[PDB]
């Protein structure tokens, strides 16, 4: 019981050190930038074949192929050059909320109320693509499992807490414990080197994977956090809450920066990106639009309007050329 | 010493080709529009804006009663036969697909299917289309003028497009929407006051068969009592041309008891105006 | 039990910082650096764009 | 080019898997699926006897499909793992009514369903289980409703009451203000877009597949009646 | 960052009086549904009472009502709830939660010592 004196003198005095680090405001420093104008961006091919919402989908690092989940039970693996289902993956389960990616297109992941992340070979000798290995060791639900190499990839659980694997023995080989919520998303950093997580408790993390302990912890919202993007320089990172609000954090401040919100808007967020100069943060909301948020002056840039259902997921390229966003109205849309 | 039946038909195929189009472009933009259900509508639309393109030109060249020759205008007579069946066909295919629908709720989907929708149209057109030109084959009259009731026997229209395609649909539909009345009225009386919603969805079921009763009736009932009265006086000419614009305005008080009537499609026309006319 | 909380929220506050000042300006900095080289702020020619 | 034969195989694998996809959309269509929810110790695992997102279930009447589905592996929380299950036919809701100290925590989670943003347009199918338990607990007469619900010394039988013959009528009134105590918050809102079905079961019964069936026949009919606006 | 402490609390004679408060920071109060829950000795969570955002809709469990009454300003973040007449089996420690979402009329909080709104709580004791 005399632990919590002791709690609460640590957060007062972290509370002071970052007040005194707060010199000045980012809206302040930016102020005097020209206003980025206004995106129109326009939607360039729709993507159908999925029979129930869509959960998840990511790309591939050559920015063509891309993959998706809905609650049909099936992953479809799509061409969006030229609109072409390359693979149709049939799921043991239907309850399926992710999917992945590996970054040398060799292998996909998905999971979801199974416990399981699954991971599918999509380069047989035989031809026919079949499941390679199910990690099992989970107890909640799998929120989201992201590839880091051919043989490692990392997990987020319902029971609050994610995992490192070992595909080859499928063995956990690091715990990262702490999250008191459901941990609902994650991001791996470009340096392969860290990687944040946000949960269900209005907190957001930071982790070491070759260490395996948790580095720093941001407390800047009010309600659950269901996504988490990195700055493409890996010194910041953009987090979205059902309070309908997205805010910025930096790791070397250690401080929320520049929160982006409107009145008009009282939706929670589902999904948030970066462009790829990082200056654009596109960021969906459950009134089945997604918004345009200048990174740098919290203005709306624009709007991607023209889904019918939810908009459950968001993705840009590597090469940052195109958005692709998924809804439960079962269509991926490309935008240019 | 004029006729004002030319004014009034161009009024009523502007009508409805203009909210008959507005159909098809609300169903192509919104995304749950599209289904099976719909697939129904979409057909009496594109039917409907059909004839109102074409009939109704066709019906003025009738009447103009120009010269031309025996089996000619026969065409016309059943191309506007052929555009006039195709819509009472699609009419009776959504009443069908209504009463599948409330009769058995469980099975529905597994019965209706995309491809069963579509053989179900594809019928519905070929029997217009041989029902209407069944006359150009082995019962024309000729054994001239464009002008109709000469060339069109009244004989066969009495005996066979008559009782063949206004009576036997008129009374499936009759079946059909009573069943579906007491099946709503059931389900109310289950603790879903009782008399003003009963008598709602009573008066908003009758909508249906009334106005297609008026528009389709009184011309078919002139047709049988100048065939079954020939030594009495024949009809006035008045009379025909008010009977031939209300036959022909079923295809633009279509939309508004068929599509107007969904919630959806109500939200979807406000958009597509409000934000394409601003 | 709330031993291994503590020792988090130490080892938390022993670490280093930096001003808020400097960091907007390096963001700023990154933003206005690779700023030609993103299609989406900067839009691209129909020819090197495959529209997907 | 020399180049056409990759679309010629890309054209011809899109092909096949749409002519896949085709049959996996009809089967999907022709099933119903249903969401079994309930408090641990309340029958929920037996009461359909199925001789016929982690437990799974299939069963015909009358050659009509039905998948239900059981979530038995999570934590506690569930306002997250919810929402998947926001397009299902109906959710069954199973609770014990010989349980006076868990009734009110049933009632709670009955109300956090039906005002739930996401199931707003979600029926339910109402079990109220243990019918046997709660006639003997009534008969010993050892504890009193009216310590829990103190509003239960002043309610009396429905007119509309059905009475199985024989059952006293302490058994009934108590039955019977059960289940009033959820069509309250049933009807308490909704907008006419959802509606509760009620039922009386015993651990032993062996009806309940057609009384899911009749229930799940009647919500599709109200939905079509309310999409043409008859209703 | 959100944060719930609460006040009051302590030992009392059996049918006597008593007033628990709770102060909130860290979140918008005005556009949240606060409940009361405790917890005796070798029992669950068990649900007390809630109120709306504005104070119009309040709800009592069965065991309480007459003798509580829960209370809430919004210009101070401050929640209430006034304990009359308190049996002996009113002894539990009294936590103060706030549902997971704003703008909502639905909460899921009575999760085994996991949710994450809910405050340290506060003793109540009634005996001899
Ligand atoms: N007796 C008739 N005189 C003129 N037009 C007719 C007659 N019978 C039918 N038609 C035309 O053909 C359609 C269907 O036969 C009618 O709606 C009308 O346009």
């Amino acid at each position: 019981d005399q632990l919590r004196q002791e709690a609460e003198q640590l957060k007062n005095q972290i509370r002071d050190a970052r007040k005194a680090c707060a010199d000045a405001t980012l809206s302040q420093i930016t102020n005097n930038i020209d206003p980025v104008g206004r995106i129109q961006m326009r939607t360039r091919r729709t993507l159908r074949g999925h029979l129930a919402k869509i959960y998840a989908m990511h790309w591939g690092t050559d920015s063509r192929l891309l993959v998706s989940a809905s609650q049909d039970g099936k992953l479809i693996i799509w061409d969006s050059y030229t609109t072409n289902k390359v693979h149709a993956i049939p799921l043991r389960s239907s309850w399926v909320m992710t999917c992945a990616y590996a970054p040398s297109g060799n292998y996909v992941a998905c999971g979801g109320l199974d416990n399981i992340c699954s991971i599918y070979n999509l380069k047989t000798r035989e031809g026919n693509v079949r499941v390679s290995r199910e990690l099992a060791g989970h107890t909640g639900y799998l929120s989201c499992c992201r590839f880091l190499d051919d043989n490692q990839i990392v997990t987020s659980s319902g029971d609050t807490t994610c995992a490192l694997w070992d595909i080859e023995t499928g063995q956990q080989t690091t715990t990262f414990t702490g999250h008191t919520g459901d941990v609902m998303s994650l991001s791996l950093a470009p340096d392969t080197r860290l990687f944040v997580s946000g949960a269900c408790d209005a907190s957001a993390k930071l982790w070491d994977v070759r260490e395996g302990m948790c580095r720093q912890t941001f407390t800047g919202h009010e309600s659950d956090i269901n996504a988490i993007c990195f700055f493409p320089n890996g010194n910041a990172f953009a987090t979205g809450s059902d309070d309908a609000t997205c805010r910025l954090f930096d790791l070397r401040a250690d401080q929320e920066l520049m929160t982006y919100s409107h009145d008009n808007i009282i939706c929670g967020i589902t999904s948030v990106s970066f462009s790829k100069s990082g200056r654009l943060l596109l960021a969906g909301y459950d009134d089945f639009n997604c918004n345009v948020w200048d990174a740098l002056k919290a203005d709306r840039a624009g709007v991607l309007a023209g889904h019918d259902n939810r908009v459950s997921c968001l993705g840009v390229t590597d090469d940052g050329m195109a958005v692709a966003t998924g809804s439960w109205d079962s269509f991926l849309k490309i935008w240019n | 010493g004029s006729s004002v039946y030319i004014t009034v038909e161009l009024a009523i195929a502007v009508l409805a080709i203009l909210g008959n189009v507005l159909v098809c472009w609300a169903v192509w933009l919104n995304s749950n529009l599209q289904n099976v259900t719909n697939y129904f509508v979409v057909s009496l639309a594109a039917a409907d804006i059909a004839v109102g393109v074409l009939a109704i030109p066709f019906a003025i060249t009738i009447s103009t009663g120009f010269c031309a020759a025996c089996h000619g205008c026969l065409f016309i007579a059943c191309f506007v036969l052929v555009l006039t069946q195709s819509s009472i066909f699609s009419l009776l295919a959504i009443a069908i697909d209504r009463y599948i629908a409330i009769r058995i709720p469980l099975r529905y989907n597994g019965l209706v299917t995309g491809t069963r929708a579509k053989g179900i149209i594809a019928i519905c057109w070929v029997l217009s289309f041989a029902i209407g030109l069944t006359p150009m084959l082995g019962w024309n009259n000729c054994g001239v003028a464009c002008l109709f009731e000469d060339v069109v026997p009244m004989n066969y229209m009495v005996y066979f497009n008559f009782f063949a395609c206004v009576l036997v649909p008129l009374l499936l539909m009759l079946g059909v929407y009573l069943r579906i009345f007491l099946a709503a009225r059931r389900q109310l009386k289950q603790m879903e006051s009782t008399l003003q919603k009963e008598c709602h969805a009573a008066k908003s079921l009758a909508i249906i068969v009334g106005l297609f009763a008026l528009c389709w009736l009184p011309l078919h009932i002139i047709n049988c009592f100048t065939f079954f009265c020939p030594d009495c006086s024949h009809a006035p000419l008045w009379l025909m041309y008010l009977a031939i614009v209300l036959s022909h305005t079923n295809s633009v008080v279509n939309p508004f008891i068929y599509a107007y009537a969904i919630r959806e499609f109500r939200q979807t026309f406000r958009k597509i105006i409000r934000s394409h006319v601003l | 039990q709330a031993r291994k909380l503590v020792e988090q929220l130490k080892m938390e506050a022993n670490i280093d910082r930096i001003k808020v000042s400097k960091a907007a300006a390096d963001l700023m900095a990154y933003c206005e650096a690779h700023a030609k080289e993103d299609p989406l702020l900067t839009p691209v020619p129909a020819s090197e764009n495959p529209f997907r | 080019e020399d180049q056409r034969n990759e679309e010629k195989a890309q054209r011809e694998a899109n092909k096949k898997i749409e002519k896949q996809l085709q049959k996996d959309k009809q089967v999907y269509r022709a099933t119903h699926r249903l969401l079994l929810l309930g408090a641990d110790n309340s029958g929920k695992s037996t009461i359909v006897k199925q001789m016929r997102g982690i437990f799974e279930t299939k069963f015909q009447v009358d050659k009509v499909n039905f998948h239900m589905f059981d979530v038995g592996g999570q934590r506690d929380e569930r306002r997250k793992w919810i929402q998947c299950f926001n397009d299902v036919t109906a959710i069954i809701f199973v609770v014990d009514s010989s349980d006076y100290n868990r009734l009110q925590e049933a009632l709670n989670l009955f109300k956090s369903i039906w005002n739930n943003r996401w199931l707003r347009t979600i029926s339910v199918i109402l079990f109220l289980n243990k019918q046997d338990l709660l006639a003997e607990k009534v008969l010993a007469g050892k504890s009193k409703i009216e310590d829990y619900f103190p509003e239960f010394a002043r309610y009396t039988t429905p007119e509309d009451a059905t009475p199985e013959p024989g059952e006293d009528p302490r058994v009934t009134r108590a039955k019977y203000f059960i289940r009033d105590e959820f069509l309250r918050i049933s009807t308490a809102s909704g907008d006419g877009r959802h509606y509760c079905y009620p039922h009386f079961t015993c651990a032993v019964d062996t009806e309940n597949a057609r009384r899911i069936f009749n229930d799940c026949r009647d919500i599709i009919q109200r939905m079509h009646l309310r999409q043409y606006e008859l209703l | 960052q959100v944060q719930l402490q609460e006040s009051g609390g302590g030992l009392v004679q059996p049918g006597g009086s008593l007033r628990l408060s709770c102060a909130a920071s860290g979140f918008t109060f005005s556009n949240y549904k606060m409940n009361w829950v405790r917890q005796a000795p070798g029992k669950g969570l068990e649900w007390v009472s809630d109120i709306s955002q504005s104070g119009a809709s309040i709800s009592y469990t069965g065991s309480v009502k007459g003798r509580f009454t829960i209370s809430r300003d919004n210009a101070k973040n401050t929640l209430y709830l006034q304990m009359n007449s308190l049996k002996p089996e009113d002894t539990a420690v009294y936590y103060c939660a706030r549902c997971p979402a704003p703008f909502t009329r639905d909460c899921f909080d009575v999760t085994s010592t996991t949710y994450a709104y809910r405050g340290q709580g506060t003793q109540v004791t009634v005996s001899s």
